[PDB]
Parts: structure tokens; C-alpha cells; sequence
């Protein structure tokens, strides 16, 4: 939590919003992913969603999908997603990252252990795509215990109620659904900064982000494109990789 | 906040993204309200019976128990329209999507049967029907993708991801997760999300309730077992429910146990997996050693699932009801048994629940029991499966 | 000497061997005895009811009729154990074989429907039934074949002669002739020597009886018409008989136009055919000009017969019953119509009963007419056939 | 029906029995068949029993049945079979000739218009195989005005009261499904000369027939499988057919 507390100070001292891409771990090699971090990272992402590949990925869209694909068939585990993760953090000792997770990754060897084991490599917060947060009581409980941040989605169908529960529950950042009625609301209760995700591809949707009041957004399938559009070239999809987030990150800029 | 409890002891749940939460309770608000509606009881009553054909019959078979004291009745969903129980609860659930304002159907499907299901309630009741379908499963299964297509529905090949159910049944939801109002997404067994394996109880129940009067009347008294085959358990917990609080009643639930329990390819998580969250609920599961969902095997492709309905796994639990498993064999060696002594060929999923019943008998053959197998189907669809087992064996 | 008139006016008779006379005599005489059998009757009535699951349903279809005037039934023998009206009348006639102290059942069967029904009722019954089949039929009817061999049939393939149905038919006869004492020779449908046509009526005549109580609870009058497809005349005597008495109900019977009258590749000897002697009987049949057997032809084996039972000749000469034609196209658009618009896939011989109905319906659509189709079987048997032709026209 | 009163009264002063053998008219072809029929009554043949092929002959035997196979290929029909039938009585006046008919190729132009053609070309009997006494009302009266026997097969099966109608009916002779008490009872009620047929196939099956007290017998798969197996030695057949007929014929001798 404090990572995210940290950076979400800092932006606003710039009155900057947050640029933060998602990509999943070991895609499309473990090696290839740890560079392509590296260059997300050196290219100006100011925090990381990442998952880690599942089997039955219910909410994932079809380039994501494809993502989970290429690590399975790199040979990609959860052990081997968190030794990656160590290193990651071994490397940058300041930028937050996220974990996107599906409920059984978490539930499968206790969910208190999923919590503690994410706290020992560096994790910060932890979205269970399939917990709705009426489901959520055990998770965030098991989170807020090892000083992770429970993350919620705040969908576009959201009622009162949800918002109030949302901004009560969640820390670290809210998982704002593609917006200014829900964005006052949310900041009405007090809820965790809004990042603005789904369907983001450009730099003019990360400044209508951080316009709208949003403090960021996140770009997922957009960065995935990349890597799947390059696979023979590496070199070529680490420069090109480069391009697109400092540009997305410029637009983030006072 | 639900209207009703969505677990069974810890087991159920609704465990979708938060974006699917208002379709799940727009769904349980539309089903409490319509089974307190006595015009749509009436409705429902009357398609079941002057479309489907309900009731069914309560078979008496005294050829394969002869030399026993086993007496052995077969519950006929075997001649339901459409050949198996799955049409009872499509056509309540096309009932409730109609209920809602809703005029289109949203299903996925591997082996087709669920398809069929859901596009036959659809032309009859004037919906418009998707169903997902992996392209491999498109690819074989070509009989049920053209009884679909005829019947009006729309069959969308996915080869996104690997191409399989699991990528159809995400496009499905992905699909619904943008067009609940409109469309109702009917899932064909009683698992999922709640308040899912509650409807498809409430709307197979009438195999049970039906049972119990049937069987009264012939004999004047109740079962000491009955036995059904379970997949995902729609049409197991159609024949236990309204026996529940019958506690001389026996409930026997029978898992595929494929090629063995021993080699792994089997579809009996109940009994042989461990409790995981999937498809939006807490169940036992065919899980890896770190978490991702095992593929599941039966020679029967309607067992052929690697999890189990919440309400079967609670009542394991507690010891209502007990789960066993009957391999390939088995289940092959009973499907010939039924065609010859009884001249009715069985779905090769209900093959599953009879075998069991036919070792009940034939372990202890001088013990006095009544027993009733749930036939969920018909087998025409099983004989180029079961000739080309037989001829490869020669 | 009979109990019993052989005769329909002019048609029917027992053209038979003299050998064969005793066997008829016996038969007819069983028949008798049964039908003032109490005992015999509670027998039959249980096996319908909890074997064969009567009463059929009587369906409704108001998606068809929608926009005309016309009121649509479809009596659904479609939902009998074995998918076709067939089944009703293979358990009585076994019972009569029982009856006549005989285990063995004869038969045969050309499109394999008639063999599977036979198979099926000696299986329940107890009885050991061989079935002859031409060669070339065997070949041919795979799928059918091998149900039979799982209900415990020997399927004796016949190579003499040209090696197809007419060759297993003597064989069968010629069995029979020894036999006789021993073994009851199973005909498939309201044709052949007395007193098969008056037996199969008799024993087909709930198909009517029930539609007849259904249509005054449901309408609380008779039908405008009942209308049935013709092969040798089972399914539409059947649906006909407990009318015949009711001078209001139009009694109309659909026989197989093929590619067209006017092609000679069709099954409609009743109206295009001239009468002649053959299979026992005298009818309509189709036949060359020096009275050799022609070769009849429709797109649905179950219908491709060149000839008609006897009482259905006679019933069309006093003007009673009313008889017409439908081609394979029409017949594959009313099996297209079905699915789509009521989610009931039809026999493609039953769809010639509904194609007719469908231009009752639709060349003249604001008259009010109350109509009954007997839709006489189901056509998941059918969906290669219709997916072929349809493939090939693109 | 003066042919065959002529013939067993002949055969009656030389205390013989009749030999009588049947063929498919037209097998293997017009030709052949011409000459066979020749060959069967040089060699001895007291009578003739002959069949039109038909496309649906439920009582004929598989040896038969492929007798009328063959002769479809030749491409006969009843109309040639008529025209061969005057040509046999042309070259043979005295042999009895009857016919082995299925009744659709009597009924098919008129019951009495059949009979007025076998008037015509000089046959002496009809046997319809699938008319039972019970049925033959029209197929007698109409034989017996244009002076054909109508011929009645006694079965195996046959009770008193089929004795007594068989007797009454029939002329010609008797066609005895293969006998004492039969044969007796026929004599007794003055039935027309019994001829055992079914299964004849050796000269010791003759002599027992006429020691039963027969008037003689019928041989029709015998005969028709010499045809069959010779095939492609049209000479070889003809030598064979004499051989056995006049074997046959032998057996019947006093
Ligand atoms: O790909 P997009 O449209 O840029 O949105 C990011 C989304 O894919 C990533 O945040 C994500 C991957 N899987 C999820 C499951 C649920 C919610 C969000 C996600
Ligand atoms: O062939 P056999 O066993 O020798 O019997 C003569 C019989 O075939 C001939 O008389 C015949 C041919 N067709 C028939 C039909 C009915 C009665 C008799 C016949
Ligand atoms: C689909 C099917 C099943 C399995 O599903 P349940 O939901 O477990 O009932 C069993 N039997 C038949 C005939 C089926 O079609
Ligand atoms: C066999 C069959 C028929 C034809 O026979 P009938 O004796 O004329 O009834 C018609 N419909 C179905 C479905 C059949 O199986």
C-alpha cells in the first residue's frame, strides 16, 4: 500500500496522472517477459498490472487470452510468476505492482499463504477478477493482513451501495471500469485513486482519463498487441514497446 | 445481499466478475418472483406436459433383475422430448428470461446436447438463440451443431484461445456481460453461479416429485435408493430433491470413473478432486497440484466435466447423500445389458447410474431392495461410439 | 371360413399359400379371444402406459399457424419409446404370440424401422426374434442393424434371389410355413393377408381414441380433419379408426409424391396405382402394364411401398377418407418448417403429413379450420438424408 | 383337362406312374429354353409344369428364384411366355402342359381373359401358388369354362374339410405337397390323380410315390439346378437333363 500511496503523492505534487500497462508474467518466455518489463519500466510506466497465467480465464479478452496461451506454452507456472516477481522488485525498489488473479490461484494453497507469499516478493495489490466484493471478505481480509491493497473493480454498472462498498473495502487504487459521476462519487467516499482501464490505446484517452479526474489509467490489450505483432523480431518489440508507453505516459503529463 | 442463501454449507457461491453481479440478481429476484406466480407454475406446467410429454413413465424391469431380490424401476427421461431430462429446465429458464423482458437466449455448449436443449425451448417459445461453440467441438460434432442450426439458433465457431468450451463459455459471458438486458444467459447443469444451481434444481424437480407418486402407487412405499449419474448434477439433483427429507430414502450420485480413478483420466471430482473456485463457484474440482483446472475424461462426453454442482458436494458432506464412481467398462457392459434383457437402449451418461445398480444387485443378490435408476436419456446418439469400441475389441 | 370379414368392399382377402391358411386361421382366431380378453387387455394398456409412454401428448402449434385462421395439433407418437407409432402394435402382436404359446418372433425389414420395433417388444417380452434382411438392405441400414443385434435380434442377411426386401420376405414366409407352431410372423404395418390389416388397425387404434378425448378437452369439439401419412397404412388407420364413425372429421391420407406423380418415381399406388394381387392381398398397387411389381420410391424409406393396406383402398372408394400426395420438396420444407418455428424435429414420413396440413393451412388462410397431423415419428433418424440433399443444392 | 384324363388313363393300363418336371419358361433364355423342354419330353417327361417369371414369387424356393433371375436377364415376359407355349403345343399335341402361375399374373387383364389365352395356345392346367381354395372361387369358374384344370395343392397341414374341397374343386390332378392317409382319403373322396411334389430329386422318391399309391410326381429344383450349374455348356446341360429325366422317368415303370 505504501508504494502506491507514495507514487499517488507524488504524481499529484506534478499534477500528473499515472500511466500503468498490464502484461502477463512469462509472456511469451520468461526471459523475453523480465525485458520487456524492464523496458515498460525504462520507458516511463509508472506502476505494472500483471497476471499470471490460469487455465479457465473467464474475464480475459481475447488478446490476453492469446497472452496466457504463449506463457502455457513456454511452460509458465504461479512459482515460476513469483520468482519473477522477486526479481522485478529486486530490480526497482519503488514502482507498485499489481497482481491480476483469478480466485483459484489465490484459494489453492490457502488464501492467507497467497497474501504472505506475495508480501515476501514485493507485491503490492492483488485484483481477484472473479471475487466480486461480495465475495471479497476473505481476501481482502488476508491482503489488508500482509499489508497488500485489496483492488476493486468499479464497473459501469455500478449502484450507490456499490460505490460506498468499493471505496470502503479497497485500497491502493480503484479499478475504474470504462466516467465523472462515478470518479466524484468515489472521491466523495474517500475511496483509492481511480485508474481508468479497459479499451485504452491511445494518448489522447490517457489525458481525457486524467482530465475526467481519474488519476491514471491502465492499457493492457493494447501492449499485449505489441508482443504478439513482433514475436520473430524481439529487439524490434522492445523498441516499439518503448515508443508506445512514453507516449502514453507524455500524455499523463502536466 | 441476496433474496436466497447462494451456498450449501461452504460450498456455491457467486464467484463472477463484479460487472455479471446485477444480471445474477436481476436473475434470482425473477425466479423468487416467478414461483410464487401461479400463472407461470401454469405455464410451465403446461409446456412440460402437452410439448415435452411429461409425466414420464415409472419402468418396471423385471427381466434384468430375474433370479434377484432386487426390484429395479427406471424413471423415463429417456423419452422426454429431445431424449434426455435437459429439456425440463430449458423451458422454465426460457420462461424466466420471457418473465424479464428478454427475448434472446445466450447459451455454450462442447458436446452439443446442451446446444439442442437451448435451441429447441428458443424456436419454441420465439427467442432468438447464440450458442458458443469451440470450433473443434463445431468440428465434431456435427450432428448436433445442424439439429441446432435447423431449430433457428445461431452457432458461433470461437477459436479464440485453445478453441475449445472454455473459450466458448467466456465469449459467452464476455457477451452477457454487455447485453443482460436483453439477452439471459442459460447455463445447462446445476453449477455455476447461484443462483444457478438453485433454478435448475426447482426446474428438474418434477423427475423426483413425479418418482415419488409413481412408485407409491405401484409398490406403497418409497425407494430404498435412487440413483442417478452426475456431470454437473442437474439431473441427480432433479431426482434426490424432493426426497431429501425422506431419510429411509438412499441418494446415490455416480461420477464417470472413466478408465479408472487410479490413471487419472476420470470426470469424479466429487469424490477423487478437491474443492477450488471455477465457473463462478466454491466446488470440488479436478485441479493440478498448483491450481489450474485438470481436464476431465468419460467415454460418456455428457460426464465429461471436471467439476460437480454445490448442493451435491453439501450434501456429501454431511452424509445425506452418497457419491461412487463406474468406469467405461461398466458403464459400456450395462448400456448392452438394458438393449437386450429390456429392449431399451440408455444414454450412455445414464449407463453410468444403471451399472451401479446392477452391482447393488448383483454383489448381494439375496438382499431384499427397491431401487429406481434416473434414465436421464436415450442412447441412439451412443451406438456408433459403442459399435466402434466393440469392433476395435472385436 | 373366418370369424371375421377378410374384406374392405372389394380389397384384402388371404391370397395366401394353402400352407399358410392354418397359421392365418389360428391367428385370427387368438385375436379374437384376446380382444374379449380382460386379462389380455390390462396387459397391452400397462405395456403402453409404463413401457411405452401412453398417452402420447397432443401438441398445440400456434408459432405455424400464425397470421391464418387454421388451428394446429400435432398428436405426438414421435415421443413413443422408439421414436414411431411402430411400437404400439409389435407389443400386442407379441402378446398374441404369447398367447398362442410361441417364443419366437419372424420377421422382417427392408429401411430397418420395422425390425428395431420387432427386436424391441420380443426383448421385453422374452422372445427369441430372428429378422430376415436382404443383403443389400443389411449393407445399407448399418445403424439399424446394429440396434437390433444389441436388443438380442439375429439379423439373417438374405443373398438369394436379388438379395433385398421382396427376398427376405420369402424367406421369412417360407420360414413361417414350418415354423408356424412355434413362431408368430411379426407384419409391419395394415397390409398382407387377413387379419393383419384388421389386427394392426385394432391394435393402433389408441392413436385415435386419445387424440379423440385430447382434441373435446382442449377444443371441446372434434377436428375439422385428421390427416396422416401413408406407407402400407399403420399410423393413419391407427389415427383414423375411432373417426370413421364421426361424419364431420375429414380423414385425410398423405401418400409419397417422390419426384413427382407425373415422373413415375413415387409411393402412391392407392391413387396412381390400379388394383392387383400381392403380399397376400388384394389393393392398389403399382405395377407394370402386364402386372409385374413396379418399383416404388420416395426420399422416406419408411414410405417407399408399392402398395397401401386394403381398408384405406376401400375407405377412399365409398368417399369416406380423402387421399393425396406430397413430394420429397414439400415434404423437406414441412420437416424445415417443424424445427424452426416449433423446435420438433419430424420423421421425413411424418412430414408429409404436415406438408399436406401446411397447404390446407396456407392456400386458403382465412379459413377457420381445426386440423390434427399424426406426426407418426421422430426424424433425429433423418438429419443426414436432409443434410446431404440440402448440402448439395448449396 | 382331356390331356391328362387321356394320360393317366394310359398310364393306368401299364401300371405306371407319371414323371412330371417343372422349368421357369424363358431360363436361361427363349432359346435354351425351347430346347429344354424338348429335351425333357424326348427323354421321357409324361407332362410339363412351367412358369411365367414374376417379380415378387413369395413361394418359390431359392433354386427357383434364380430360375426367374435368369430369365428377367433374357428379358422374358408372360406375353413370350404365351408365344413359347403355342410353339410347344405346335410341336407336342398330346403332353399334358400346366402352368405354375402367381395370381397378379392372372388377375392383371382379367381372370377370364387369362384362362381364354391358355384356351388359346393349348395349356391344360393352371396352378395360381398364392389362391387358397378359400380364394379360388373366380380363378375355378373361369378355368373350367374354357376347359383348363384348375389344380389345388394339398399340404402337409391339410385337415378333412380341405380334402373334401380339394377333391370337389380340382381337376386334372392333385398337386400332393410332400402320404398314405393324404393319398387315400383323396381316392376316397375321388379327388383327380394325386402328383407328389417337393424335395423329388432321386428315382427311389418316385418308386416310393407310386407304391404310396400316387399317380406319379413333380421334380422342379432337380431339374432346374442341372440348368443352373451348366450354364456355360448349353450341350453339356441338355446331355445332363436327359440323363436325369430319363431316370426319373424309369423309377415311375412297372
Ligand atoms: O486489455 P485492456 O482493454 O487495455 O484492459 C486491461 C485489462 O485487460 C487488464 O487490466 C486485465 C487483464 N485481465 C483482466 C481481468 C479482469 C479485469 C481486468 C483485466
Ligand atoms: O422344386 P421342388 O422341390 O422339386 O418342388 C417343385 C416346385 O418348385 C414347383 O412345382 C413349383 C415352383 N413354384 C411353386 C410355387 C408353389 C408350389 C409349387 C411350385
Ligand atoms: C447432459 C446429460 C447428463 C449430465 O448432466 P447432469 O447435469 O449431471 O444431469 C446426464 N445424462 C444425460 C442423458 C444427459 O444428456
Ligand atoms: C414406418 C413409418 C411410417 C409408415 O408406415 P405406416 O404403416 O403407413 O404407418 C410412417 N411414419 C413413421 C415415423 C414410420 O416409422
Amino acid at each position: 500500500m505504501e508504494r502506491y500511496e507514495n507514487l499517488f503523492a507524488q504524481l499529484n505534487d506534478r499534477r500528473e496522472g499515472a500511466f500503468v500497462p498490464f502484461v502477463t508474467l512469462g509472456d511469451p518466455g520468461i526471459e523475453q517477459s523480465l525485458k520487456i518489463i524492464d523496458t515498460l519500466i525504462d520507458a516511463g510506466a509508472d506502476a505494472l498490472e500483471l497476471g499470471v497465467p490460469f487455465s479457465d480465464p473467464l474475464a480475459d479478452g481475447p488478446t490476453i487470452q492469446n497472452a496466457n496461451l504463449r506463457a502455457f506454452a513456454a511452460g509458465v507456472t504461479p512459482a515460476q510468476c513469483f520468482e519473477m516477481l522477486a526479481l522485478i522488485r529486486e530490480k526497482h525498489p519503488t514502482i507498485p505492482i499489481g497482481l491480476l488473479m483469478y480466485a483459484n490461484l489465490v484459494f489453492n494453497n490457502g488464501i492467507d499463504a497467497f497474501y504472505a507469499r506475495c508480501e515476501q516478493v514485493g507485491v503490492d495489490s492483488v485484483l481477484v477478477a472473479d471475487v466480486p466484493v461480495e465475495e471479497s471478505a476473505p481476501f481482502r481480509q488476508a491482503a489488508l493482513r500482509h499489508n497488500i491493497a485489496p483492488i476493486f473493480i468499479c464497473p459501469p454498472n455500478a449502484d450507490d451501495d456499490l460505490l460506498r462498498q468499493v471505496a470502503s473495502y479497497g485500497r491502493g487504487y480503484t479499478y475504474l471500469l470504462s466516467l465523472h459521476h462515478l470518479i466524484e462519487k468515489l472521491k466523495e467516499y474517500h475511496a483509492a485513486p481511480a485508474l481508468q482501464g479497459f479499451g485504452i490505446s491511445s494518448p489522447e484517452q490517457v489525458s481525457a482519463a486524467v482530465r475526467a479526474g481519474a488519476a491514471g489509467a491502465i492499457s493492457g490489450s493494447a501492449i499485449v498487441k505489441i508482443i504478439e505483432k513482433n514475436l520473430a523480431s524481439p529487439k524490434q518489440m522492445l523498441a516499439e514497446l518503448r515508443s508506445f508507453v512514453s507516449a502514453m505516459k507524455a500524455a499523463s503529463r502536466a | 445481499t441476496t433474496l436466497l442463501n447462494p451456498y450449501f454449507g461452504e460450498f456455491g457461491g457467486m464467484y463472477v466478475p463484479q460487472i455479471l453481479m446485477p444480471a445474477l440478481n436481476q436473475l434470482e429476484e425473477a425466479f423468487v418472483s416467478a414461483q410464487k406466480d401461479p400463472e407461470f407454475q401454469a405455464q410451465f406446467a403446461d409446456l412440460l406436459k402437452n410439448y415435452a410429454g411429461r409425466p414420464t413413465a415409472l419402468t418396471k424391469c423385471q427381466n434384468i433383475t430375474a433370479g434377484t431380490r432386487t426390484t429395479l424401476y427406471l424413471k423415463r427421461e429417456d423419452l422426454l422430448h429431445g431424449g434426455a431430462h435437459k429439456t425440463n429446465q430449458v423451458l422454465g429458464q426460457a420462461l424466466l428470461a420471457k418473465r424479464m423482458g428478454k427475448s434472446e437466449i445466450i447459451a455454450e455448449t462442447g458436446a452439443g446436447q446442451h446446444g439442442v436443449a437451448s435451441a429447441l425451448a428458443s424456436a419454441l417459445l420465439g427467442l432468438k438463440c447464440r450458442i458458443y461453440m469451440g470450433a473443434k467441438d463445431v468440428e465434431r460434432q456435427s450432428p448436433n451443431v445442424f439439429r441446432m442450426r435447423l431449430m433457428g439458433a445461431e452457432v458461433i465457431p470461437v477459436h479464440s484461445g485453445s478453441a475449445t468450451l472454455k473459450d466458448a463459455c467466456n465469449e459467452a459471458l464476455a457477451d452477457w456481460s454487455g447485453s443482460y438486458e436483453t439477452a439471459h444467459y442459460m447455463l445447462g447443469t446445476a453449477a455455476g453461479p447461484h443462483p444457478y444451481p438453485t433454478i435448475v434444481r426447482e426446474f428438474q424437480r418434477m423427475i423426483g416429485e413425479e418418482t415419488k407418486a409413481q412408485i407409491l402407487d405401484k409398490e406403497g412405499r418409497l425407494p430404498d435408493a435412487v440413483i442417478a449419474c452426475v456431470g454437473g448434477g442437474s439431473n441427480a439433483i432433479g431426482m434426490f430433491a424432493d426426497f431429501i427429507n425422506d431419510t429411509s430414502v438412499g441418494l446415490i450420485g455416480v461420477e464417470p470413473g472413466g478408465h479408472g480413478i487410479e490413471t487419472g483420466e476420470h470426470g469424479a471430482p466429487l469424490k477423487h478432486g478437491r474443492v477450488g473456485i471455477y465457473f463462478g463457484m466454491k466446488a470440488p474440482m479436478m485441479q493440478t497440484a498448483d491450481g489450474q483446472i485438470e481436464e476431465s475424461y468419460s467415454i460418456s462426453a455428457g460426464l465429461d466435466f471436471p467439476s460437480v454442482g454445490p448442493q451435491h458436494a453439501y450434501l456429501n458432506s454431511i452424509g445425506r447423500a452418497d457419491y461412487v464412481s463406474i468406469t467405461d467398462d461398466e458403464a459400456l457392459e450395462a448400456f448392452k445389458t438394458l438393449c437386450r434383457h429390456e429392449g431399451i437402449i440408455p444414454a450412455l451418461e445414464s449407463s453410468h447410474a444403471l451399472a451401479h445398480a446392477l452391482k447393488m444387485m448383483r454383489e448381494q443378490p439375496e438382499k431384499e431392495q427397491l431401487l429406481v435408476v434416473n434414465l436421464s436419456g436415450r442412447g441412439d446418439k451412443d451406438i456408433f461410439t459403442v459399435h466402434d469400441i466393440l469392433k476395435a475389441r472385436g
